[PDB]
């Protein structure tokens, strides 16, 4: 059999779990920043991006259903122990990183919608009730959560679509910026946001989840009968889960380029006080340039669409924030599960996340205001940047070497192609770490960041020496 | 349909400062790279400054930084420069020009009507 619809619906399931975990509040401002800073030009990476990740997913399907062992187990079994725990401590950044901007996300989420009566850190505590909802799950053991996801890209798409048909943009530009790539007359600022895209896409802890998922279908290992087919309906599940989160993307940045690009701020003033909105004194009278994050950019909009708009938009960064939380703790349960072979229920591993995470939003919100609490999330996509490479390197190292994958190791131009991305990927990081190095210039604080940049980077070409093996 | 009209022309003494503009239409000049040149005379044309737009970003040409400034109003779709100090060498004509990439492998270049500019 070619194709049948009904061996599709018999090995679903990962691809919704999937799905919503690319949907992060983080990806969200990180489609924002190019709808009001580079328009349409800078459409095409997110296409990119999102094909590259696909590309990682079926290396993930791969290795988890021809071996039993998810990603995280078959790492326990493979690097030595001191590799093996400073790895652990960097995926797990990763999810401190992912739940951080996720607060910062439905904070903002509940001040827009309060209008401004609840405060910020009003919004910090509100989602310790998520915690609260994880323990009754955990109480009740009901493991499904199938209907959660469904329902949960269903208001997505419903709100962000709303969003799409109020805005009306062109399908000639977005057409024109996805299927041909431009962007000219750009400075490292420029491409330190393309490289923010392209991170905050592809999520380090994702291949993870699918190995973790995938390992959860039963099949049979030693029948090779069994495990292709496997494979390939996986993939196939994988490539739409994909492509609607991707359609949801390329809805938002279409929305917030088509009107929100190369306004002033005199603009959105004038605007704002003919709807007379209150929200109107964010923005400083002058001919300076528009900033936008979730704060701003739902400001504005409900400034220019009247406030049922930044509402569905509050709303829609809510789903999104509950999306990164769900996945947050499903990537933390499987890796410590795996890593170092501890046994955690849900609850445990929301509950350090929530509680590590809330520590420093709270206090910048207490002392800071929101624009910097926003500029913060400027720190985490730049940190979880730097970091996007460790999802690269692992899968195709394990996902290469014939004793491990057996005889279902990737063709030759799949391992050359590996090579050539973690070499652009090693040739980037390195590229921008010293200009970071650069940009701060003292004597011994410079000392401390220069032997942390020393540290990262050979752990990074110990891993890289580790897939050239492989390869 | 692309239509380029600068205007801002005349004499001026060296030292002095003016303002050129480059008033276009037909299409949406906002979201499209923009970019400067000058022809001295019995001399080639040379890339003086463009503003991308990528992500606002201003460009100079070595002979051009820190004399030379430039702003743009997607409002009016207009482009402006405003020239201080002008030095004799200054002299050429300017024009404004567009480099619509096409979405295809080649560009296209649309230059105005020019307007001469002189320096004593």
């Amino acid at each position: 059999s070619c194709f049948s619809f009904r061996k599709l619906w018999a090995f679903t399931g990962p691809g919704f779990l999937m799905s919503i975990a690319y949907l992060d509040p983080g990806n969200i401002e990180s489609d924002l920043q190019s709808g009001a800073v580079a328009g349409f030009k800078l459409l095409w990476i997110l296409l990119l991006a999102t094909l590259v990740g696909l590309l990682l997913q079926r290396l993930a399907a791969r290795l988890g259903v021809v071996t039993g062992l998810h990603l995280a187990e078959v790492c326990h079994r493979q690097y030595p122990k001191v590799p093996r725990v400073i790895l652990w401590l960097m995926v797990e950044l990763a999810i401190i990183g992912s739940d951080m901007q996720e607060v910062i996300g439905s904070a903002i989420a509940i001040n827009l919608l309060s209008v401004g009566r609840i405060p910020l850190w009003g919004g910090v505590l509100i989602t310790i009730a998520d915690t609260f909802v994880f323990l009754f799950l955990d109480k009740y053991g009901l493991r499904k959560l199938e209907a959660f996801f469904g329902f949960l890209i269903t208001i997505m798409a419903l709100t962000f679509g709303y969003e799409y048909v109020t805005v009306k943009p062109s399908q000639s530009q977005v057409l024109k910026g996805m299927f041909v790539p431009s962007c000219s007359g750009c400075r490292t600022p420029q491409i330190e946001q393309a490289v923010g895209i392209v991170g905050a896409v592809i999520m380090p802890h994702n291949m993870y989840l699918h190995s973790a998922l995938v390992k959860s279908r039963q099949v049979n290992r030693n029948n090779k009968q069994e495990v292709r087919e496997a494979n390939k309906y996986f993939f196939i599940e994988s490539c739409i889960a994909l492509f609607v989160s991707f359609i949801i993307n390329v809805f938002v940045v279409s929305v917030f380029a088509e009107a929100f690009f190369g306004k002033t701020n005199e603009q959105v003033v004038e605007v704002c006080t003919n709807t007379s909105s209150p929200h109107a004194g964010l923005f400083p009278k002058d001919n300076s340039t528009l900033a936008v994050d979730i704060y701003k950019g739902g400001v504005v909009l409900g400034c220019y669409f009247g406030p049922a708009a930044l509402y569905i938009w509050a709303v829609g960064i809510l789903a999104a924030g509950q999306s990164s939380t769900m996945t947050g703790t499903y990537s933390g349960q499987f890796v410590m599960e795996g890593f170092l072979n501890l046994k955690w229920s849900r609850f445990a591993r929301v509950v350090l996340t929530r509680s590590i995470a809330i520590i420093p939003t709270l206090l910048v919100a207490v002392f800071q205001d929101v624009e910097h609490l926003t500029g913060m999330n400027d720190f985490l996509n730049v940190l979880q940047s730097l970091q996007l490479p460790f999802a690269l390197i692992p899968i195709l190292t394990f996902t290469s070497l014939r004793p491990v994958m057996s005889d279902f190791a990737n063709g030759l131009g799949w391992r050359i192609a590996g090579g050539i991305l973690v070499l652009i990927i090693c040739s980037i990081n390195m590229y921008f770490v010293v200009v970071y190095v650069r940009d701060l210039g003292h004597v011994a604080l410079y000392v401390v960041a220069a032997v942390v940049s020393v540290a990262y980077l050979g752990f990074v070409f110990y891993l890289g020496w580790q897939c050239l093996i492989a390869l | 349909q692309v239509q380029l009209v600068e205007s801002g022309g005349g004499l001026v003494q060296a030292g002095g400062s003016l303002r050129l503009s480059c008033a276009a239409s037909g299409f949406p000049v906002s979201r499209s790279e923009m970019y400067w040149y000058r022809q001295a005379p019995g001399k080639e044309r040379e890339w003086v400054a463009a503003i991308h737009s990528i992500g606002w970003n201003t460009r100079y040409a070595d002979s051009v930084k820190g004399r030379f400034t430039i702003s743009r109003d997607n409002a009016k779709n207009t482009v402006y420069l405003q020239m201080n100090s002008l030095k004799p060498e200054d002299t050429a004509v300017y024009y404004c020009n567009v480099k619509d990439a096409g979405w295809f492998w080649t560009n296209y270049d649309y230059w105005g009507q020019g307007t001469q500019v002189t320096v004593s």
